[PDB]
């Protein structure tokens, strides 16, 4: 049930868009560069610059896939963590859509946005100058279209350096993507704890239960054989239920990320504080390990 | 000349009346689709129990023989129907060549079990299981019209007989008169589910070996499984082979030196010596030295064999009758206290008999003391000879004094008093185990290593099942076995080579299966989800091929995408779709659409629609209780006066639930 | 019910009247831990399952007011498109918005 | 049963089946004002007429 | 006759008021809570009658 | 922590002063498991308010 | 407990025994009383094995004189006038089912 | 005459062979 | 006496029944002996790959390794954490 409700979290938070759009091959709209939250065609990578430094920052847990039998049965000199894990009986699965399925989605919402702006999201995609859309958000906000048309030149420029500002300070700064990261640690601790829990005798004669069996009778080793059982249950059961503790804050998480790209990307909102700090204009997704960051 | 037998050989496992149930049991039983052996006379070996069936129609087959030997020198069981009547008849026959139909006998004699029964094309079918000292044998029958060979069927056994025979059946051979045939087949310990209809019988039944959707199907417990994807236990190895390794040792233990001496010291300056070297086979004791009193602390007498030892130390000392009783963790006495103490975590025997004739003579033996007075209790494995007056104050004094005495007090042996006053020769032995590399070891017999596959290992009474590789791990020269963070044995010193062998499970790996619902149909796909299939896999398949979560069999790859119906995983859904077959094939994120940009342009909409959608929203679940006395005692008494003991849990979890 | 839980019956009746009192008394002791055990387990996955419940619930609440007793602005917070009005329908253990 | 609890025995003299059941049965619930309030209580028996 | 109450002590030692189980449903009211004072509402009781 | 959990007393001292090594650690054993399961409920609950 | 009787690890019964030793023991000496005690192996719960046969520890067929081939039943003997280790006991095991 | 015995005094505890372990022991200890 | 840590090895122990209560060197006819008491307390061990133990710590010192003790790590990040009783 815990692995279905994450692959459910993944498929509402991000397949909103009944359809995909290309993205264009001009990234420059009427001043505005969009150049460093879009594909790069010729670059082997199908994600953003900014999804790259994303995706660069979040020392991932290898969780492998394919880790053969011969793979573990080789390098024993290097006590691998995963490899006891396996041996134990613990298995981790691979999530149902790829990272570059969640690429192509937020590479299909940005385009949505700069071509198609906030009509596709409430009904059909229709088409709009950019200058024009911004001209509409500021409406929008309390502002007359005539502040945007007269300083329309230094308002892109402000976009475009605040954009440089953002991709460069992703390139330094480590403690940014905190929450991600954590989540990932919090979850390989948890599953550690459960292979050295297997060297607690729990009140029996040994926690080797082979010598168990070889030195004692039948109804002797019962008893302890039985010990055992009962420790090495209830220490799975602990397991189980802090995952299903867990589970209910990264649901709740997700609903919150879900009616964020609903109501921030798609449209304008008016609830204050709920999309940055000052008056909302537009957002942009990219897309991470295990997580979204709004733009 | 050999066939397969499918849906044959189930019996009731007990005599509990139980219906509506789906009852789940593991013993001996005869695998589905498994082969049998025809014959339309040889000596067929029993193994474990036999499946017997017979296809005939004018009552050839009639009885069996088992036994060991067909000789005369062992005991053999018939089991055979003659004209009018069935006898049971365990004795020393000499069987003849051809047990022909009677006179199957020449003479009987020295024999132990009779039983007649009251005066007496189509299909018999018996199961025979011999298990501590008793033969049951289930029978069945079938009216059946087929000449070839065993029908395909589901039919139940019943038993008709236990009998209580002590005999070792490793042969048996069935008695023919002078068409039929009859077949044989070979029962295994597997797990099997039952089924119970309304009226207590059984009508169907479920391995759980055959196939991985029985596996799920015993796992579920379920004869019903809905469309979709499931985890079934790990990918398994079964070992194949065994390898037994012990140190190079040839002589005996010195019985005769220890047990047979010439002289044993006093209790209270007992002599203690250690043994190495030597091979414990107690069974050479079996002729001349018995012992009453002989008892083990730590492992079990049986035990004895099949295990080796690390450092054995054997204490010599003489007691009385009744002080043999004082030799044990945990006593108090005279002996216990100042004399001979044993640890209360004491691994080890103790073993005691009585000598009156070389130890006890007339007009006394007193050679033999034992301290009685002493300024407090001895720690264990301690000894204390000396021999200095004693007084109560804690002063020297001279035995002349009135409050000084002797510390000793001798034993008076004659050789007509009572058992409790007649001397007795003890013997401790001390030993640990699975700690330190052994030098006197178990009498066993060794086997060549293999270090391939997976197989049973014994080293040096460390008993499992793995894999042997050659590792690469630095010993220390008192080191023998290594251990792991999880405290699995992972690395052992070969006793005979001296190499290091490194040991690991030889079951790894996760295993799914798709179906998509045994209402649909019965077939599957299995999904390894970590093996590389461009192997370990099992048995077969027609279609294999590699996707990103792992090795699929059994599905065709299409080239088309569309939406998922099963989620297989990293990008991969399945299906089943038309003669339907299981496809598998890449997902679709959706429809695909573009449109123009252009700065001077704009679409506007001409026309509206009314559109009406609905939401559905859980809002509440249902409210339970529970009486915490009913469900955990019912209506016992002393359960209930036993649960008021365990306070503040019931309290704790209703006002959870309210 | 029918675990041993390491005793020799998951019948109590067998337990107290084949044995002595004090072999009695431990056998009866796991029985009572394990089914014990048993109750916590269940008593813990209702609680869990009531959070769930009751979030549901809270924005079943919420949707209730701002779009049966008023028009929403968010976007897709009640149906697809620009929302108009809505209605309420009652349900087995829920509600279904139209 | 499936709890392993025995509900059916063969009489040993006349040769009959017999089923045991349970003498306790029903929630009861008790309905107080108060025990600083009056003495009086009632009582509901669930699910039975 | 073998039967089951509750007992209630002083801070001096001094044992004070008891409550049979089986008189009264408030009784068995009183004993399943393991309370003396009981606050207005519907609870549910054991079976010591 | 007034529960014997079925052991010979609720105090560790009696079990240590009149009882020995092999058959005194196994009472303990069951006191020790008992609450330890005691403390992990508390937790759980915590972990869930 | 290795050739001549065994009991199973899960036995359910009941194991009495009594002396007889005015009856089963004579001056001259009983020695109608035997016990195997060289076999090839350890026999299995509730098994019997009443045979005489030449006994060889390397496991060939034998003639009784020879080097190392023997006979496999030792004789009990009793006699009045020894101690309690030494006079014979009459056994008697039940077996059980419930 | 008095000194300072700064981290002296530590055996092995048992005949097993660890690698790449951490252990915590309770014994008679400098 | 050097500050420096070493690990000592088994060579032999014997089967001796003995009070041992007193002990006295001997010495033939300038070198320094010094002698210290054993008291029962926990240490914590740290192992290497393919040698020997490498590492270990007290818990009844000072505080920190008091700490150390009760995270059961020698490494320890900047915080404020509860240690248990080892003192
Ligand atoms: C060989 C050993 C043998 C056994 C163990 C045996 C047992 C046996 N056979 C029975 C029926 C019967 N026994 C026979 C005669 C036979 N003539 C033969 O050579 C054979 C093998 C049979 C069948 C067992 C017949 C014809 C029946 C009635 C079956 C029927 O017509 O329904 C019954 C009564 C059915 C019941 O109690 O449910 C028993 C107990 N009879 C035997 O002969
Ligand atoms: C039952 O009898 C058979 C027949 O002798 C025994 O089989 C022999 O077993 C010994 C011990 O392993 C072997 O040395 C012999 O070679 C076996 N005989 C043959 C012909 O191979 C069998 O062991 C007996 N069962 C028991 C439990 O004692
Ligand atoms: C080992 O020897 C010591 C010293 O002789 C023993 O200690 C004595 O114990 C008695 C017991 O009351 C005291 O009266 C003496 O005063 C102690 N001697 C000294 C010098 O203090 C010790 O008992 C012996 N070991 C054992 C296990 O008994
Ligand atoms: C009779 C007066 C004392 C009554 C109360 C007794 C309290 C102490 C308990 C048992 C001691 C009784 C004598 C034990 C003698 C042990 C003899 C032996 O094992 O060698
Ligand atoms: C947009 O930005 C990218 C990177 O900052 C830059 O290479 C590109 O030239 C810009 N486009 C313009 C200036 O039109
Ligand atoms: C039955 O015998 C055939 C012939 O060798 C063999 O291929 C088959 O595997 C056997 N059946 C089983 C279940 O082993
Ligand atoms: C049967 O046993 C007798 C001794 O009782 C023996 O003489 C005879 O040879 C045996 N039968 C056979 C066929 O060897
Ligand atoms: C069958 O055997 C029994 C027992 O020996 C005997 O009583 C009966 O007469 C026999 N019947 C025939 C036909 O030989
Ligand atoms: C077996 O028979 C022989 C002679 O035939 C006899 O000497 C011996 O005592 C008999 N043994 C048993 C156990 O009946
Ligand atoms: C078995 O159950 C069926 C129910 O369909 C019933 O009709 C039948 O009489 C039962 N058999 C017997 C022997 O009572
Ligand atoms: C057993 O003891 C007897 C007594 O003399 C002897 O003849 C026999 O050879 C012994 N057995 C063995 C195997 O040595
Ligand atoms: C033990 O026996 C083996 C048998 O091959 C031999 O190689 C080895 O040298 C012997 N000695 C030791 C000490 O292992
Ligand atoms: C599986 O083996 C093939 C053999 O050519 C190889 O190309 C492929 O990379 C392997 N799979 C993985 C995941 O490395
Ligand atoms: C809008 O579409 C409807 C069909 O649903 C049509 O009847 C109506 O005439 C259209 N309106 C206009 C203005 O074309
Ligand atoms: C005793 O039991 C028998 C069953 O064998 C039954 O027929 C009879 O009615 C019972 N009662 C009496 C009084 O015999
Ligand atoms: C008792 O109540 C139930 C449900 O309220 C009803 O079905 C039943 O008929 C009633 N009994 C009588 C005797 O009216
Ligand atoms: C392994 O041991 C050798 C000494 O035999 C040493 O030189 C080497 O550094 C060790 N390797 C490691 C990784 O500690």
């Amino acid at each position: 049930g815990i692995a279905a409700e994450q692959d459910r979290n993944t498929r509402e938070v991000f397949a909103q868009v009944k359809q995909m759009y290309k993205t264009p091959t001009l990234k420059y709209f009427g001043g505005f560069n969009f150049s460093q939250i879009l594909p790069d065609p010729l670059k082997p990578t199908k994600r953003s610059f900014i999804e790259d430094l994303l995706f660069n920052k979040v020392t991932l847990a290898d969780a492998g896939f394919m880790k053969q039998y011969g793979e573990c049965l080789g390098d024993i000199n290097a006590r691998d963590l995963i490899c006891a894990q396996k041996f134990n009986g613990l298995t981790v699965l691979p999530p149902l859509l790829t990272d570059d399925m969640i690429a192509a989605y937020t590479a299909a919402l940005v385009s949505g946005t700069a071509t198609a702006g906030w009509t596709f999201g409430a009904g059909a995609a229709l088409q709009i100058p950019f200058a024009m859309q911004m001209a509409y958000r500021f409406n929008g906000i309390g502002v007359t279209q005539n502040v945007l048309y007269e300083n329309q030149k230094q308002i892109a420029n402000q976009f475009n350096k605040a954009i440089s500002q953002i991709q460069e300070s992703l390139t330094t700064t480590s403690t940014a993507l905190g929450k991600l990261q954590d989540v990932v640690n919090q979850n390989a601790q948890a599953l550690n704890t459960l292979v050295k829990q297997l060297s607690s005798n729990f009140g029996a004669i040994s926690s080797v239960l082979n010598d168990i069996l070889s030195r004692l009778c039948k109804v002797e080793a019962e008893v302890q054989i039985d010990r055992l059982i009962t420790g090495r249950l209830q220490s799975l059961q602990t397991y189980v239920t802090q995952q299903l503790i867990r589970a209910a804050e990264i649901r709740a998480s997700a609903n919150l990320a879900a009616t964020k790209m609903s109501e921030c990307v798609l449209g304008q909102s008016k609830r204050v504080d709920f999309c940055g700090k000052g008056y909302h204009l537009m957002s942009f997704p990219q897309a991470a390990p295990h997580g979204v960051v709004f733009l | 000349t050999q066939h397969t037998s499918s849906m044959r050989g189930v019996y009731y496992p007990d005599e509990i009346f139980r219906s509506d149930t789906l009852y789940l049991t593991q013993d001996l039983f005869l695998p589905f689709y498994s082969n049998v052996t025809g014959f339309h006379n040889p000596v067929i070996p029993f193994k474990d129990g036999i499946y017997f069936a017979a296809t005939e129609k004018s009552n050839v087959v009639r009885g069996w023989v088992f036994g060991s030997t067909m000789n005369n020198k062992s005991q053999s069981v018939i089991i055979i129907n003659n004209s009018t009547n069935v006898v049971i008849r365990a004795c020393n026959f000499e069987l003849c060549d051809n047990p022909f139909f009677t006179m199957i006998f020449d003479n009987a004699f020295n024999c132990t079990f009779e039983y007649i029964s009251d005066a007496f094309k189509h299909l018999r079918e018996f199961v025979f299981k011999n298990k501590d000292g008793f033969l049951y044998v289930y029978k069945g029958y079938q009216p059946i019209d087929v000449v070839r060979d065993l029908p395909s069927g589901f039919n139940t056994l019943k038993p008709i007989f236990k009998l209580p025979l002590g005999i070792n059946i490793t042969n048996f051979r069935a008695i023919l008169t002078a068409a039929a045939a009859y077949f044989v087949g070979y029962l295994k310990p597997t797990t099997f589910m039952l089924k119970y209809d309304e009226n207590g019988t059984i009508t169907d039944a479920v391995d759980c070996s055959q196939n991985p959707l029985a596996e799920l199907k015993c796992s579920v417990k379920s004869f019903e499984i809905d469309k979709g994807i499931y985890q079934t236990s790990n990918f398994r190895v079964v070992p194949s082979g065994d390898v037994v390794r012990f140190p190079n040792i040839t002589n005996l233990c010195p019985f005769g030196e220890v047990f047979n001496a010439t002289k044993f010291p006093s209790v209270y300056a007992w002599e203690r010596k250690k043994i190495s070297n030597c091979v414990a086979d107690y069974s050479v004791l079996y002729n001349s030295t018995f012992f009453s009193t002989f008892k083990c602390y730590g492992v079990c007498a049986t035990k004895l064999n099949d295990l080796c030892f690390s450092n054995v130390y054997a204490d010599s000392f003489v007691v009385k009758g009744d002080d043999v009783r004082q030799i044990a963790p945990g006593q108090t006495g005279v002996i216990a206290d100042y004399n001979y103490k044993l640890p209360d975590d004491f691994m080890g025997c103790v073993l005691a008999w009585n000598t009156r004739n070389i130890d006890a003579t007339s007009t006394g033996n007193y050679n033999y003391k034992y301290r009685y007075l002493r300024h407090g209790k001895l720690r264990p494995f301690e000894r204390d000879i000396s021999n200095v007056p004693f007084s109560p104050d804690g002063k020297p004094c001279t035995p002349p004094a009135l409050n000084c005495y002797w510390p000793l007090n001798d034993y008076g042996f004659y050789t007509t008093t009572g058992i409790g006053y007649q001397p007795y020769r003890v013997v401790v032995l001390s030993f640990e185990l699975l700690n330190a590399p052994a030098t006197v070891c178990g009498p066993k017999l060794s086997t060549d290593l293999i270090k391939n596959q997976c197989v049973n290992f014994n080293f040096n009474g460390l008993t499992g099942t793995g894999v042997l590789t050659p590792s690469s791990k630095r010993f220390q020269p008192f080191q023998q076995f290594g251990r792991d963070v999880s405290d699995f044995t992972d690395s052992v010193r070969d006793p005979k080579t001296s190499e290091i062998l490194d040991i690991s499970p030889c079951s790894f790996g996760g295993v799914s299966v798709i179906t998509p619902g045994t209402n649909a149909s019965s077939e599957v796909a299995v999904l390894y989800q970590d093996v590389n299939c461009t192997w370990r896999i099992y048995s077969t398949g027609n279609n294999v091929f590699q996707t990103q979560a792992g090795c699929l069999i059994g599905a065709e790859h299409v080239d088309t995408s569309y939406e998922c119906d099963i989620p297989i995983g990293a990008g991969i859904c399945a299906s089943y779709h038309t003669q339907k077959s299981i496809v598998a094939y890449t997902m679709s994120l959706g429809a695909d659409s573009s449109i123009a940009y252009s700065n001077n342009t704009i679409a506007i909409p001409t026309n509206f629609s009314i559109s009406i959608t609905t939401e559905v929203m859980p809002v509440s679940m249902a409210k339970t209780s529970v009486d915490c006395n009913m469900y955990i005692c019912g209506d016992s008494t002393e359960c209930a006066n036993l649960l008021l003991q365990y306070g503040s849990f019931c309290t704790q979890l209703n006002r959870a639930l309210s």
